[PDB]
């Protein structure tokens, strides 16, 4: 499963 | 803007025999960008409706990719693949040799 | 018996018109699951190995919410690093990002990785604690300070630790089949004359499952390197995997050269001799 969700850099 | 040239293996997928199904394969890994245009080719003409690999890459960002075909060995046939890359001033080609 | 789940994702800008093109795909171990790819219709993420269809439409749903939620994050950070880098708008430009974990043959919590590349160069990692980062320049640097700001890693290290050891035990449990088999290399070696003087032997390894294998040769019960010529392991394209090891001998002398094949697929390693 994918990570809920990624923060911009 | 790093660029990287690709590294290429022409092969069979099971041990060639002369009129014997099978599938052909050419391997193009370590390089960048990721765009890129692999042939295969039969006698030097283009092989219609390779597929390949969903593109990947390695521990140091290298892209790799495999494209294939079905193909039947024979004595007089001769195959190869061909690549171009923005690293190659022409496109690069690898014969088909049975025992590599 | 350890074990692997990794997801791989490349956005490469298309300047002249519209969104980047993204890329994603989730392997374990060597296996690749699945995937999405920007440019086909489904705009789904699709299944790749057999033993994920066992998902139902929850699962389907949820991927592909969050595969193109991370599209949208590597769009905006194409722009970003392309400001923190001073570059024009005029040139393509790649993201790379992988993350994922590894258990040990218990399948429980080994290592986590979370690393992100631009134009193919080192950006910015997790370190091994999974709490602090590596950051290769001062662009990079940026990131560090806003990822640490918002505590980042905090929320990273919770996936890496639970979540992603947890699903990997199901896809494992699930793929029992393919996942859990080894396939022990196919071995055999080739002669191939060059001259009056020289040959070559060609000590092949075909068929093999996982990609991890070890080819060498020995002359005379010792380690030979020089002579030898060992590709880069390939995919056959059934799953499984290929590698030679080639050496350079005098005719006739071809009984003092062995061939040792190590591969977790087999009990104690194998040597061969050509006959």
């Amino acid at each position: 499963v994918l990570r809920d969700d990624l923060l911009e850099a | 803007m790093i660029q990287r040239t690709p590294k290429i293996q022409v092969y069979s997928r099971h041990p060639a025999e002369n009129g014997k199904s099978n599938f052909l394969n050419c391997y193009v890994s370590g390089f960048h960008p990721s765009d890129i245009e692999v042939d295969l080719l039969k006698n030097g003409e283009r092989i219609e409706k390779v597929e390949h690999s969903d593109l990947s890459f390695s521990k140091d960002w290298s892209f790799y990719l495999l494209y294939y075909t079905e193909f039947t060995p024979t004595e007089k046939d001769e195959y190869a693949c061909r690549v171009n890359h923005v690293t190659l001033s022409q496109p690069k080609i690898v014969k088909w040799d049975r025992d590599m | 018996g350890s074990h692997s789940m990794r997801y791989f994702f490349t956005s490469v800008s298309r300047p002249g018109r519209g969104e980047p093109r993204f890329i994603a795909v989730g392997y374990v171990d060597d296996t690749q699951f699945v995937r999405f790819d920007s440019d086909a219709a489904s705009q789904r993420m699709e299944p790749r190995a057999p033993w994920i269809e066992q998902e139902g439409p929850e699962y389907w749903d949820g991927e592909t919410r969050k595969v193109k939620a991370h599209s949208q994050t590597h769009r905006v950070d194409l722009g970003t690093l392309r400001g923190y880098y001073n570059q024009s708008e005029a040139g393509s430009h790649t993201v790379q990002r992988m993350y994922g974990c590894d258990v040990g043959s218990d399948w429980r919590f080994l290592r986590g990785y979370h690393q992100y590349a631009y134009d193919g160069k080192d950006y910015i990692a997790l370190k091994e604690d999974l709490r602090s980062w590596t950051a290769a320049d001062m662009a990079a640097q940026t990131t560090k300070h806003k990822w640490e700001a918002a505590h980042v890693a905090e929320q990273l290290r919770a996936y890496l630790e639970g979540t992603c050891v947890e699903w990997l035990r199901r896809y494992l449990e699930n793929g029992k089949e393919t996942l859990q088999r080894t396939d022990a290399p196919k071995t055999h070696m080739t002669h191939h004359a060059v001259s009056d003087h020289e040959a070559t032997l060609r000590c092949w390894a075909l068929s093999f499952y996982p990609a991890e294998i070890t080819l060498t040769w020995q002359r005379d019960g010792e380690d030979q390197t020089q002579d030898t010529e060992l590709v880069e392991t390939r995919p056959a394209g059934d799953g499984t995997f290929q590698k030679w090891v080639a050496v350079v001998v005098p005719s006739g002398q071809e009984q003092r050269y062995t061939c040792h094949v190590q591969h977790e697929g087999l009990p104690k390693p194998l040597t061969l001799r050509w006959e």
